């Protein structure tokens, strides 16, 4: 018995597919390269090794790049170079490079509220009475969701509200040659969000008894805290 | 400048954050859809069942729905808590990254960004915090022969803050991370014990800058 | 559940090898179990006294017991009568 | 497959229940990715594998247990080779146990790279291109960080090396 | 620990093993990571 997974470069790029039956022997049933993770059919096993692209299992990876055909490589990890070593040999840098790296961590989720009575038993009072027999289920569910919402509000408070005072950046642009225009707030744009922040905002994108409560802190308010910390750091 | 370009050109930066957004959205959607499922009942819509069934029968079917619907809710709440806890950890880490990279400098290697972390800035994101890390990485390395101690008078000096580095013509002391060569002197060294015990040692001169000035 | 798919690996459906032939290897015994001597007999005993006429080591049939005698009541508990033909039980007991 | 089993009739009832069937599989797959991904976070700390230097000079430090052995199959260190020996001493049905993205062999290489990186380049490899440094000299830096002056290491390197070797 | 201890020395006390920490060597086991920690402890004391 086996699960079937189809490896696709992506719909947009091409229509070609490779199907790897999971665990089943390659001879089984009807370039049936036999791997160790199952029995690939629709890819050509190359001898070369590239970075991972479309992970498969037990080493093998699938890429849409070698006119075009899904090929499964052995996923070698990195180039092997040995730093030249000796008791009397040392290496010291002559130049340095400053770089910026971004790490992205979630702080909150949609506070969702669900009345237990309304979703589970609907509008009818007759149905609601039957629900009462269960007792603490309704109440328990509502409390857990409320707690989660509070945590979602609390998590934001903890992560952003580390400063009592909202420091405001000086009008003077004398930052010793460092251009912080993009990271800092813009007076022309609404919500006082920085240019870099604006791009991030753009990229991310009563209905039936389930209600999404408003966040305790508005997006604009969060930006001020972030702006304040940034303002505080430079000054 | 590059980071601005990178952010505008792809959704990959928010993938770690976005996965959380999408995964939460998908979970809510499934549960909402659940409403449609019969769960062994005559009909999915709650009102329809009540309208066409007499109370005792209606009682049973209602109970069935509730059990099915109770289970659906339980999964959501249970599912939500695990995700909430996971998000909570990030916030602590989120809150930590918000303060620790931002307030002070972290000596820990790789905790904030890659390499030495000079400073960090945080940018607000929908349902997340983005941290930009400035780090120092040494780009270029020049090979030099080195030795641990220099024996001048049978006493061997060691560097106060830097490893001994020699081009091969003379021995100078430079900071291990940038190549600054300083003529070795008493000011950059201290002598303890006798230069017989140390495994690796190179005979070398000492400057004594007070001696040429006095004479 | 979308018209456009991003690059990745997706598991869609299970694959079962389907068995080529159905092989039945019932016990070789030809002798057939008898239900007449227990059904159709001279006389039973009192309702406070029964006889477990234990049946073993033979091949039964039940379709015969459907139209030969139109029984007033026939309530097959824990089992679907019509399918009693295609499964081998253990130590059948009859009561009367 | 688990709940309904082989029979088609059993499957139809499962369809009535909904996406519980579908939802449970998704959760397990998420878990499966984490175990591979977790591995990725923990061990893929290095951009490029660094081969262990052929010269074994360790400034009086013996690393034979820690480092991988070429003669031995599977490139597992004495510590590392033995650990699998110890653990060894210490689908079938409805259940498929999927293999990990990183083969135990690959994990061995990652560990070696960090070990190779630490000895040859100190902490330089963590923050950028690895810089070769003398091991004695690296240790000297380590003492400075903890407040014991580097001269101290150099004065009795032999004594320190023996304790370290004995400790290992 | 792998990033914090293997790549560079950790200032946090009792983060890596016990005592002052000099360096750590990563090890691999099935479904686990075994860390060897090198630490400095002061053996002997004279009153002053
Ligand atoms: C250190 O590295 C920097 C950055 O790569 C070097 O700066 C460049 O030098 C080249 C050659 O003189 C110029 O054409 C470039 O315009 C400079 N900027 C950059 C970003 O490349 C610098 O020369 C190097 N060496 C030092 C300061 O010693
Ligand atoms: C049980 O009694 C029934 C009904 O009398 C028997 O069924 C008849 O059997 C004879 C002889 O085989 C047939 O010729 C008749 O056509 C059957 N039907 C009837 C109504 O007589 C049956 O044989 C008896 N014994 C059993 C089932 O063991
Ligand atoms: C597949 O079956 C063939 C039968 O000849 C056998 O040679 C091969 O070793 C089998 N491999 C697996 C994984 O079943
Ligand atoms: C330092 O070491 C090598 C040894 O071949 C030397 O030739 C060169 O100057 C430097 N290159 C390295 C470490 O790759
Ligand atoms: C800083 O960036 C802004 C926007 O790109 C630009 O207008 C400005 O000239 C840059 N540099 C300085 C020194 O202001
Ligand atoms: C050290 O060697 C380099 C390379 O030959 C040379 O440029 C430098 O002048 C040397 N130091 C002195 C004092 O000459
Ligand atoms: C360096 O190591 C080599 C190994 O061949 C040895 O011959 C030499 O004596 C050593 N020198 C020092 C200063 O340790
Ligand atoms: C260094 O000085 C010592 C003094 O004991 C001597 O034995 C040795 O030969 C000298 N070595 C060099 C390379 O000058
Ligand atoms: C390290 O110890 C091993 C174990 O016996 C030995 O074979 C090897 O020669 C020693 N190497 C050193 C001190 O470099
Ligand atoms: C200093 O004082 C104590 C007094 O009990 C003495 O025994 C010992 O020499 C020193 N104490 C320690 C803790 O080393």
């Amino acid at each position: 018995f086996g699960g079937v997974s189809v490896i696709t470069p992506g719909t947009n790029t091409s229509n070609q597919v490779a199907v790897l039956y999971q665990g089943v022997n390659c001879t089984e049933v009807p370039n049936v390269f036999q791997t160790r993770a199952g029995c690939l059919i629709g890819a050509e096993h190359v001898n070369n090794s590239y970075e991972c692209d479309i992970p498969i299992g037990a080493g093998i990876c699938a890429s849409y790049q070698t006119s075009q055909s899904i090929i499964a490589y052995t996923m070698s990890l990195g180039a092997e170079n040995s730093v030249a070593y000796s008791n009397n040999s040392i290496a010291i840098p002559t130049n340095f490079t400053i770089s910026v790296t971004t790490e992205i961590l979630p702080v909150s989720m949609t506070k969702t509220s669900v009345d237990c009575t309304m979703y589970i038993c609907g509008d009818s009072t007759e149905c609601s009475n039957l629900l009462l027999q269960y007792g603490s289920f309704c109440t328990q569910l509502n409390r857990a969701l409320t707690g989660i919402a509070v945590e979602q509000d609390k998590n934001t408070q903890e992560v952003f509200a580390q400063v009592k005072q909202i420091y405001k950046t000086p009008p003077i642009k004398d930052f010793g040659g460092f251009n912080f225009s993009q990271i800092l707030p813009d007076p022309s744009k609404p919500s006082k969000r920085s240019f870099i922040e604006d791009l991030l905002f753009n990229k991310v994108t009563k209905f039936n008894g389930l209600t999404v409560l408003p966040p305790l802190l508005t997006d604009e308010m969060i930006a001020q805290y972030t702006s304040a910390l940034l303002a505080g750091t430079i000054t | 400048g590059k980071i601005q370009d990178s952010l505008s050109s792809t959704a990959s930066a928010l993938g770690k954050l976005q996965d959380v957004v999408n995964q939460n959205a998908q979970a809510l959607n499934t549960l909402v859809k659940q409403l449609s499922s019969n769960f062994g009942a005559i009909s999915s819509v709650l009102n329809d069942i009540l309208s066409r069934l007499d109370p005792p029968e209606a009682e049973v079917q209602i109970d069935r729905l509730i059990t099915g619907r109770l289970q659906s809710l339980q999964t959501y709440v249970t599912q939500q808590l695990i995700r909430a806890a996971e998000i909570r950890a990030s916030a602590n880490l989120a809150a930590t990254k918000m303060s620790e990279c931002v307030l002070g400098q972290s000596k820990r290697v790789d905790f904030c960004g890659k390499g030495y972390h000079l400073m960090s800035f945080p940018q607000s994101a929908p349902h997340g915090v983005v941290f930009l890390h400035v780090t120092y990485v040494p780009a270029q390395e020049k090979n030099f022969t080195t030795a641990p101690a220099i024996c001048h008078d049978g006493k061997a000096h060691f560097p106060r803050e830097g490893v001994f580095v020699s081009n091969g013509t003379h021995w100078f002391v430079t900071q291990r991370n940038f190549y600054e060569p300083q003529i070795i002197t008493t000011d950059n060294t201290f002598v303890s014990g006798n230069c017989d015990v140390v495994i690796g040692i190179v005979n070398n001169t000492v400057y004594d800058p007070l001696q040429p000035e006095l004479d | 559940k979308s018209f456009t798919v991003e690059k990745g690996i997706y598991q869609t459906s299970n694959f079962r090898v389907q068995p080529t032939e159905s092989i039945v290897r019932f016990p070789n015994i030809t002798n057939l179990c008898p239900f007449g001597e227990v059904f159709n007999a001279t006389r039973f005993a009192s309702v406070y006294a029964w006889n477990r006429k234990r049946i073993s080591n033979c091949v039964a049939d039940y379709s015969v017991l459907y139209n030969s005698a139109s029984f007033s009541t026939f309530k097959c508990y824990g089992v679907s009568p019509t399918k009693l033909n295609d499964l081998c039980f253990t130590n059948v007991y009859a009561d009367s | 497959m688990y709940i309904c089993g082989d029979s088609t009739e059993c499957s139809n009832l499962l369809l009535q229940y909904g996406s519980f069937c579908t939802q449970l599989n998704r959760a397990l797959t998420g878990i499966a990715v984490e175990q591979d991904k977790n591995t990725q976070e923990v061990f893929a700390q290095v951009k490029q594998i660094y081969k262990t230097p052929p010269i074994k000079d360790f400034g009086g430090f013996n690393f034979s247990q820690i480092l991988p052995d070429p003669s031995k199959p599977s490139k597992r260190s004495f510590i590392e080779d033995l650990l699998f020996n110890k653990v060894t001493l210490a689908k079938f049905n409805g259940l498929t146990v999927l293999p990990p993205l990183l083969t135990d062999e690959m994990i061995a290489q990652y560990t070696s790279a960090l070990l190779a990186g630490t000895i040859t380049s100190g902490w330089t490899f963590g923050a950028g291109a690895a810089l070769q440094i003398p091991f004695a000299m690296q240790m000297a830096y380590r003492f400075n960080g903890i407040g014991v002056t580097q001269n101290v290491l150099y004065e009795n390197q032999k004594l320190i090396a023996n304790q370290f070797n004995s400790a290992i």
